């Protein structure tokens, strides 16, 4: 074998009569997930991999955008300058996980060692036929609903002395987060999350221990989002088709070290009008629906940037990052890599 | 190598191109690596620097590779020199921000004397003169002034300030009558 690139297809368990949105375009666009998923181990092989260049990632994007376009249709979309209104009908939204599965002539290797970054030889190499489901979740600042670390928690990065570059924090744990937007409710816009103070605070304080190791000789805090966008400010994702902007500054404040309630409470507002992320745009909705609008999600991810700086001052700094969403799916495609036989 | 003046509370774009290609990465930083603006696929991030609410880029303009630093408002602190990371390269450009204010009151009369003040940041030293109304033009340093004001020593006060030739001009308006 050898390394390739190749059009990949799909699978899930979507079912056909469902009106729910990810079931509907997987069904067409999908094949059934096979009941029986062959795993084959080869032992006496050893394999480069590099999650930043994955070409996997990519298709699951496109993918991931024809989703979204042909199921979440705007009141109102503004794209190359030209704006134009459809029908913006309320819409019936859950990502289900879908699997990327290689075609004759190719096969899919999967590293599994349990300490593996996303780059660098990898000594536990098994071959599949497809990646384990994948929950398509868009958001920025918390990866929602992935898989978790088996080891130890991990920080990935393309290079971690670029501050440009994110950093994707791979936890092995989860926290478990609830946001919802209450039925009365007041402002219909309105809405909070909740999050266990005892279990973020252990959290942080492992990710700040992993941190410390990449960075000796310096003190790790975290803080607010540095701004921009209010996608990219708040931890912002899609909860049954209505957009939420969650405001994160009472998650990432100081420092988090070994030793109100016990639950932190974040603002959320809904929004109708947003910036796209699957292209550079805005995009328009309805208000939201009736009754609770809640979402109980596992908080399995972080995606952080690092100030850096020539400074002479020696604490480094951590903040929510996230908005190209290539490395949401990088977070869960990291351990395969397409392969000609 | 390239040099760009601005006027406080101004706005200027200072531009910065991917060799002829698509919407990729791109990032702006000060000299001292402190990171302004950049983007995440559709979206625009902004680090934590000084400039924060002021910096913004042309978004449109991404799909053509070009990913202007737009400085609103600038203050004179904003002088620095900034590079934009795109695909290999980094593209260095030095912003210079001046002020010229009138440290008098308003309204001034009779022989007082006018003092012009020159703000500049401190990569600065630029050559500053005015023209009055009567055309009599005054050089100086960073705070050139009049010996003693007239009456027709009132309206438009022209001033250049000359940095890397290269200028920049401010029009004040003193009023003795
Ligand atoms: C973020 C991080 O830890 N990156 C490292 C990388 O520098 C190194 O080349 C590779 C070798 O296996 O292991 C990983
Ligand atoms: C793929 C994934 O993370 N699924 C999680 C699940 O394990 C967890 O039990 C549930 C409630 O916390 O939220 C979701
Ligand atoms: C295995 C587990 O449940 N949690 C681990 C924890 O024991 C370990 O100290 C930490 C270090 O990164 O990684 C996580
Ligand atoms: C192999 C690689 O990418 N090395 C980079 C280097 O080019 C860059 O100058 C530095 C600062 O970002 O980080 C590291
Ligand atoms: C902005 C920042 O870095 N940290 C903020 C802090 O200033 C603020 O008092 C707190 C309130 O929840 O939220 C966090
Ligand atoms: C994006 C956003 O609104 N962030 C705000 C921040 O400006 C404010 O200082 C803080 C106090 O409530 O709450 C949060
Ligand atoms: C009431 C509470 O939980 N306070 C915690 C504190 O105990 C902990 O040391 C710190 C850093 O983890 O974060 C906060
Ligand atoms: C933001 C988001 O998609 N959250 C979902 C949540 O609605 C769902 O109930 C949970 C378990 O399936 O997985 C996650």
């Amino acid at each position: 074998w050898k390394g390739a690139t190749t059009t990949l297809f799909c699978a899930s368990d979507a079912k056909a009569y469902e009106t729910e949105v990810h079931n509907v375009w997987a069904t067409h666009a999908c094949v059934p997930a096979d009941p029986n998923p062959q795993e084959m181990v080869l032992e006496n092989v050893t394999e480069n991999f590099n999650m930043w260049k994955n070409d996997m990632v990519n298709q699951m994007q496109e993918d991931v955008i024809s989703l979204w376009d042909q199921s979440l249709k705007p009141c109102v979309k503004l794209t190359g300058g030209s704006a134009i209104t459809q029908a913006c009908p309320k819409v019936t939204f859950d990502p289900i996980p879908i699997h990327y599965c290689t075609p004759a002539g190719y096969a899919i290797l999967k590293c599994n060692d349990k300490i593996f970054n996303g780059t660098g030889p990898c000594h536990n190499v098994s071959t599949v036929q497809c990646t384990h489901g994948i929950k398509p979740v868009v958001s920025t600042q918390l990866l929602l609903n992935g898989s978790l670390a088996e080891g130890e928690i991990i920080i990935r990065s393309e290079n971690l002395t670029n501050n440009v570059k994110t950093i994707i924090v791979h936890l092995n744990q989860s926290v478990e987060i609830v946001c919802t937007r209450p039925g009365n409710g007041g402002d219909i816009r309105q809405a909070h999350c909740n999050i266990s103070e005892d279990k973020w605070n252990e959290t942080l304080q492992r990710v700040s221990k992993k941190l410390a190791e990449h960075f000796q000789n310096k003190t790790i805090k975290f803080a607010s989002s540095s701004g921009g966008d209010l996608e990219v400010t708040t931890h912002s994702f899609n909860c049954r088709g209505e957009f939420f902007y969650c405001n994160t500054s009472g998650l990432f404040n100081g420092a988090y070290t070994p030793n109100s309630s016990s639950i932190i409470t974040i603002p959320c507002r809904i929004k109708q009008i947003i910036n796209m992320w699957q292209e550079v745009g805005r995009a328009m909705y309805a208000p939201p629906i009736k009754g609770n609008i809640t979402c109980k999600s596992n908080i399995t991810g972080l995606l952080l940037v690092r100030d850096g700086g020539t400074e002479p001052n020696d604490t480094e700094t951590f903040r929510p990052g996230g908005g190209d969403m290539r490395n949401n799916w990088r977070s869960e495609l990291y351990k395969y890599k397409v392969v000609e036989i | 190598k390239k040099v760009v003046l601005g006027k406080k509370g101004d706005t200027v774009e200072l531009t910065c191109t991917a060799s002829q290609k698509k919407s990729i990465q791109f990032h702006w930083k000060n000299s001292n690596q402190i990171k302004i603006l950049g983007n995440q696929g559709s979206f625009l991030t902004k680090g934590p620097s000084k400039l924060n609410d002021r910096a913004d880029s042309r978004r449109s303009l991404w799909d053509q590779g070009n990913f202007p630093l737009i400085i609103k408002n600038l203050k004179i602190e904003d002088s620095d020199t900034y590079i934009c990371e795109v695909e290999d390269q980094k593209e260095e450009v030095q912003l210079l921000v001046f002020g010229l204010t009138a440290n008098s009151d308003t309204h001034l009369l009779q022989g007082q004397s006018l003092t012009l003040t020159l703000e500049s940041p401190p990569g600065s030293s630029p050559s500053v003169q005015c023209r009055s109304p009567r055309g009599k033009n005054i050089q100086g340093g960073k705070t050139l002034s009049v010996s003693q004001l007239e009456l027709q020593d009132s309206g438009t006060w022209t001033c250049t300030v000359l940095q890397n030739q290269k200028k920049v001009e401010f029009k004040i308006d003193i009023v003795v009558l």
